[PDB]
């Protein structure tokens, strides 16, 4: 089954490398855009995956871009408090007619790379600065 | 402000918390010795109960009656719901089935049977010990030791004797020695997984036992134990009947296949003897 | 040798039925339960006997734990099943198994080793001269009296549907759904806990099963009956426990068998009975579906709740095209049909070709059954 | 007291020390195995 | 001899708890006793029904399973047993001399 | 359950401990992942040669 | 700002707890005992205000009969429970019930009338504006800080295990065992009786409960503890009664909690608690069993015995496949965790829709609780 | 594979367990060069048995079912269909062509798709087509190792061509001619 091993080699090296190229460069590009809008408030992002995981700073992002008052974040160190905090921002995005699917609070809290990057990309594309 | 929070806590509680963090409990200690003593006084007297009752009654009599602020009158402070307004009837009875005549209780002397086993009696052929009041486990160990050198007993059953792991160990020592015992029955006992494993460990050494029944134990065997029975049951070929209900499906399939192979070997040797 | 009459043994998960071939009804019908002594008690009035089998085990429920050897149509414990067979041959029929042939029934889709083990036990332990293994649904269609139709069998352990067209069975359209009366009994315990009565012990499970067999009926419309039971007190019925108390089922009477048509009440992924039958029909060829719609045959004890025929006719008619006609055949004697067709099968003259001889087993081992029986 | 304050302090930077050291080890291993993965892919393309 | 009328299988938890409470009390104090199952034997249950004095009957339906007798003379139900348990008049309740 | 502040201090201590515990348990997996990848690149280089 | 949130009241079988929502520890903790004068009208009605409630009831053990209003997780006497709630609201918390909502807990499998009676009493008597009923084992998972795992709660009157995967609960895998602290107390009295010390009344029930709480532990190996206790007196401990009379417990210390794992000692036909947890795990789906193995959570006062976590880990590891990893989570504060779960549940903003309003209640009656809760 | 795994006793009925069965099929299946010899060899000895680990930790054994499941590709009568196998389908598609071009089609048979990745499909296909074809024509089976993605890769070849920039369906063309333009523009 050496040709099966060759195809496993192909899908292990080439596909994953070509995905990781775009992933790393797009994350580095999105970090500057989020830090530019987060610079007006005393906030900064060092890692895009880890910092969006409490959900408070996503609420800060939506409040800065919309310029309109979001519901007050719930204080708490538990996982469920982070889930509800992310759910607030997701609900605000949903009621602003921005379309998201396969997006949950636990997806952001679990730090899935593709879904976090897709959320940031959708915020860049469809949301109005105004 | 966690420092202010710790300052809000009691200073004696701070020393207690530091010592408790240093104590981290008593996982090193055995479970018996982990919890602390209540008092240091030695036990005294044979515990006359009436003194305890009298002192409890006296302590109940001399006590302040605390006055509650709000007495309970059982009043209602809410609105009543008041819901809106707009043989065939015979009772079915269960099946009685049928009465069963009562079985005559087992009347077999333990010491006489043990002596007859120790004497290698030609007449004694089957030993039955099912449902006997309060059998001693040293006596059961003596039975297991004495029946090793007895070649005239073919059937042995200890069902419902509250047998434990030492009895299973004694039987495990038995099954390597004896070459005559056709049937063993250890159902409805308190043997755990280790005793059953030790029993099936003696199977490859002997080629004379054709039936085992280990069903209806007090505790389930588990996955690892059943994995051991099926493998070293595949080791043995003489055994023809194995009585057990397997929870896991893979061990069940392998045990069924092995027992089928054993009886197929019996059929093959019968055919070979028929051909000559 | 016309004196040698075969023995027909229908072998279900719940009960075993045995009788001589060519008879109208099975002579012995009894539940297949092996009861064993409890650990909490030190026993009252039991001698050297180790276990109780069948009806005598059912009588002494209070001092025993009850175990079923057949599990979902699969024999997990073979020693208990051997005890059941010994009790059947020696205590119920009182005939020597060495003189008569034995005919057995078996589920369609099951492990291969089951047939080999049954043939092995028959030929070695009981030393029968000849034997045969038959499939239950074909025997049901034999008992119905027709050679064309779809057989739906629901027993105590398994539900299965097979199509047969002009004596030819289609193996790719056979469906086996694991939804039987024992799961309904467990659900009845779960919904009886809701009212307040608690049943945990296996003897209490027998009590719950006896309640279900007498106080359960299938609703033609579920939403009508829920509103009817909520509105008025007409649907309650009273049952007497062996202790002496009286319970009232009420709303649960049509809620226990409804899980047959909606398995989502049990948390199961699979679809209902009518959907299973409809899918089994649509797996068949195009031009034989018309004959299969008009000859649907019910079988098994689980299919004896009142109102199954009307509900299942309505459901299939909703699923089927409107230009076609649907007929549901439910004989009043269907509970024993799996036995009765077997008594027909041993009575045929050509079936003497189909008997597995002792010699053939002796040369070919237990693998003769696969080449000899379907 | 002062001794309890120092004990609370010592426990605080002890626990913070294990947290920081474990996070640093995880970060170092993460970046290092990323570079290792890149090297492995570039090596395997030549066989391909 | 103390005879306790019990039901092995019942739909009510409290009946089981009361029966096991009576059995535990009889076993703890070395008391001579014997148990009769009313579900296993019909005639013993029917005899138990007419053994009871008419004044201690439930107004509704058959009497409750846990009943205590010594010989053929009647001691009481679980409630009188609990009253004697807290009043420390147990041996007079069962009839055995203390 | 003596006071809310005590239990809050316990919760903070638990969080500070479990952070380090989870990070160490992740670091072990990262180490074995590195070893597996090193074996793969050694085999790849030998095949190149 | 909503009148300082709701009031969380956890009414266990043995002891009751209450406090404000958002507070991380309960404010009021006291046993649920209604003590009455025994028979006497001696000395101008001694035993005045016959209904003695709480700690003040437990102070007068000598002259009173101690009666528990809740038996086996079900409220037998409702006047006594109303007395308990009134004493909670007006004597210790001392807040107006009409100004704050109330949150209540309940075992999973209970008679349906209990929720309706709780709703009717909470609305008609105390005039609370809003109310909600939750399940204790879900609140334990809330307090543990996880969203995936199997939760075991063993109170004074009931034991139950529920699995939850990713915030979704599976109702078909919920198990309820009637093996709890009161059975252990009765077994402790039974085994103490033949040692030489006899305890009969409720005043001795409190003492035996205190002895069990202070000196009991779960043995890792039972036969090893038999051998060690028979050989030497190192395991013996001394207890001091309220009036001198120091007694030695000895062998009984590890014999009382063993009935949790072997119910044969108590004479009840039931499986062990580890078997119950394993069976609740195996009833779930294949893909989610790994998380449930790795997230087993203990709760309740009955689990406060030392050495129960490692013993249950060993017993589960024996049953589970050797490839998986078993993770037993036993917080030291677990006895209050159920109440702590309530303190988390009322604090969330998204929970504000789940309250049962009085304006909603007086349109639908006590039947609104079934469609509103769970 | 689910139907024949029920034959050994293992039950798979839910949609979640279908993915587990698919993983079993991907890992532990192969195509026998000779089916009758492989069945005889698997019946004689236990050397062909393999072990798989379930997601709950249980261990199952496949054994005989490794080569029976892919054999249904070459004998559809196992599944109840009366159609011919893939080798007969390829041979029939060759025979439907003209006489002059059959040799080049014999010499240039190309396999594609993820189903064609069982170990031994190429040799079995070559043997069957050689059995059907005349002896003078020589059969040449071509199967790239990365065939599973070939349908994608040619697409990446197709979109980069210079001619293909004139072969699109423009937005204006669709707006003029409705959704029915795809039949005219595409093959
Ligand atoms: N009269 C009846 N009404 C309703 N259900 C019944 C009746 N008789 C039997 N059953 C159900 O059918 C089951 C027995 O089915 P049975 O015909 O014995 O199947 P099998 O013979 O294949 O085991 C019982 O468990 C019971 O739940
Ligand atoms: N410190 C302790 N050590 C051992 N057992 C205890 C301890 N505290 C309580 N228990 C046991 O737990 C029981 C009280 O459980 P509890 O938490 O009140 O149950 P509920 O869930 O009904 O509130 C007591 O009967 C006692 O047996």
């Amino acid at each position: 089954d050496n040709d099966n091993s060759s195809a496993r080699l192909f899908e292990r090296s080439r596909i994953k490398a070509l995905a990781d190229e775009r992933e790393v460069v797009q994350k580095k590009t999105f970090t500057k855009w989020v830090n530019s809008h987060l610079a007006r408030v005393s906030c900064r992002i060092t890692d895009l995956y880890k910092d969006l995981r409490d959900g408070r700073m996503l609420i800060k992002l939506l409040e800065v871009l919309s310029g309109e008052m979001l519901p007050k974040p719930t204080k708490g160190k538990m996982r469920i408090h982070c889930l509800e905090n992310v759910d607030k921002a997701l609900q605000f995005l949903k009621e602003q007619r921005v379309h998201l699917e396969n997006m949950g609070s636990h997806d952001i809290v679990d730090g899935n790379h593709r879904l976090v990057l897709g959320l940031i990309w959708t915020i860049i594309l469809r949301f109005q600065i105004q | 402000d966690e420092d202010e929070i710790l300052g809000a806590l009691t200073e004696e509680e701070l020393r207690t918390l530091e010592n408790e963090l240093d104590e981290l409990d008593n996982a090193l200690l055995p479970a018996g010795l982990r919890q602390k003593d209540q008092t240091t006084k030695a036990p005294t007297g044979p515990f006359k109960r009436e003194e305890l009752l009298d002192h409890l009654e006296k302590q109940a009599k001399e006590f302040k009656d605390r006055e509650d602020l709000v007495p309970y009158t059982g009043e209602k402070r809410g609105k009543v719901w008041v819901p809106k307004q707009k043989g065939l009837n015979s009772v079915i009875k269960p099946t009685q089935y049928k009465p069963v005549p009562d079985e005559e209780p087992n009347a077999t002397d333990v010491e006489e049977t043990l002596e007859r086993i120790k004497n290698n009696d030609p007449k004694l052929e089957e030993v039955n010990l099912n449902n006997i009041r309060n059998i001693p486990i040293p006596t059961l160990k003596a039975y297991a030791e004495a029946l090793k050198e007895n070649s005239y007993v073919k059937k042995f059953s200890i069902v419902g004797t509250r047998s434990n792991d030492p009895v299973a160990f004694a039987l495990a020592e038995m099954l390597k020695v004896n070459k005559v015992l056709k049937t063993l029955n250890v159902e409805s006992n308190f043997i755990s997984g280790a005793g059953i494993l030790r029993l099936v460990e003696a199977l490859p050494y002997n080629t004379s036992l054709v039936e085992l029944k280990i069903d209806n134990q007090s505790q389930p065997l588990g996955n690892k134990v059943e994995m051991e029975i099926v493998s070293m049951l595949e080791k043995n070929a003489t055994l023809l009947k194995f009585g057990y209900h397997f929870t896991q499906q893979g061990p069940r399939l392998r045990a069924s296949n092995a027992m089928m192979n054993n009886n197929d070997l019996v059929r093959k040797r019968r055919l070979a003897d028929l051909t000559g | 040798d016309d004196d040698i009459a075969a023995l027909v043994v229908d072998n279900g998960s719940g009960m075993c039925k045995a009788g001589f071939a060519g008879d109208d009804a099975p002579r012995a019908v009894f539940p297949s339960i092996v009861g064993r002594p409890r650990h909490q008690g030190v026993m009252v009035g039991m001698g050297q006997k180790d276990s109780y089998v069948g009806d005598e085990a059912q009588s002494k429920r209070g001092i025993l734990t009850l175990k079923y050897p057949i599990e979902h149509g699969i024999v997990t414990n073979w020693d208990d099943m051997e005890k059941i067979w010994h009790h059947t041959f020696y205590n119920e029929l009182r005939v020597a198994p060495e003189e008569h042939p034995v005919l057995l029934t078996e589920a369609p889709l099951n492990p291969k080793a089951n047939r080999e083990k049954m043939t092995q036990i028959m030929f070695e332990t009981f030393n029968t001269p000849a034997m045969y293994v038959a499939i239950q649904a074909v025997l049901s269609l034999y008992a119905s009296g027709r050679t064309t139709g779809i057989v739906m069998d629901s027993g105590d352990g398994v539900t299965h549907t097979v199509p047969i067209y002009e004596g030819y069975a289609l193996p790719h359209a056979i469906l086996r759904l694991d939804l039987a009366g024992r799961d309904l009994t467990d659900y009845l315990m779960k919904i009886l806990t809701e009212r307040g009565y608690s049943f945990t012990t296996t003897a209490e499970r027998e009590i719950v099963r006896d309640i279900k067999e007498k106080l359960c009926y299938v609703a033609l419309d579920f939403e009508q009956e829920m509103a009817t039971a909520a509105s008025s007190s007409s649907l309650e019925k009273s049952y007497e426990l062996p202790d002496g108390q009286v319970i009232t089922i009420g709303n649960e009477r049509f809620r226990c068998p409804e899980a047959l048509f909606q398995p989502s009440f049990l948390g199961m992924e699979s679809c209902g009975i009518h959907e299973t039958t409809f899918n089994s029909i649509m797996k068949c060829d195009v031009d034989i579906r018309k004959d299969l719609y008009a000859n649907t045959v019910l079988s098994g004890g689980t299919t004896m709740y009142p109102g199954i025929a009307d509900r299942m006719q309505k459901e299939i008619t909703a699923l089927a095209p409107s230009t076609m006609k649907i007929k549901i055949i439910a004989p009043p004697e269907r509970k024993y049909s799996v036995w009765i067709g077997g008594s027909i099968l041993a009575s045929l003259s050509t079936f003497q070709q189909m008997w597995i001889s002792k010699q053939e087993y002796d040369e070919s081992g237990p693998s003769i059954v696969h080449r000899k029986c379907f | 007291g002062i001794t309890t304050i120092e004990a609370v302090k010592r426990k605080i930077q002890v626990l913070q020390q294990q947290a920081d050291d474990a996070e640093e080890r995880a970060e170092r291993l993460q970046r290092e195995v990323e570079g290792e993965r890149r090297a492995r892919e570039q090596a395997e393309a030549e066989v391909a | 001899v103390i005879r306790v009328f019990i039901a092995s299988s019942s739909g009510f938890v409290a009946i089981k708890k009361k029966q096991q409470d009576v059995v535990r009390f009889l076993e703890a104090n070395k008391i001579e006793f014997e148990e009769v199952d009313i579900t296993m034997s019909e005639e013993q249950r029917q005899w138990m029904y007419k053994n009871i004095p008419p004044e201690k009957k439930p107004a509704q339906g058959n009497p409750l399973p846990p009943q205590i007798f010594n010989g053929d003379r009647y001691c009481g139900d679980y409630d009188s047993f609990f009253e004697s348990k807290e009043s420390n008049t147990v041996f007079s309740f069962l009839g055995l001399k203390s | 359950a003596g006071s809310s502040s005590l239990e809050a201090v316990r919760r903070k201590i638990r969080s500070l401990q479990e952070q380090a515990d989870a990070a160490e348990e992740r670091a072990g997996t990262l180490q074995r992942e590195l070893d597996y990848e090193r074996k793969l690149r050694e085999t790849a280089e030998a095949d190149v040669a």
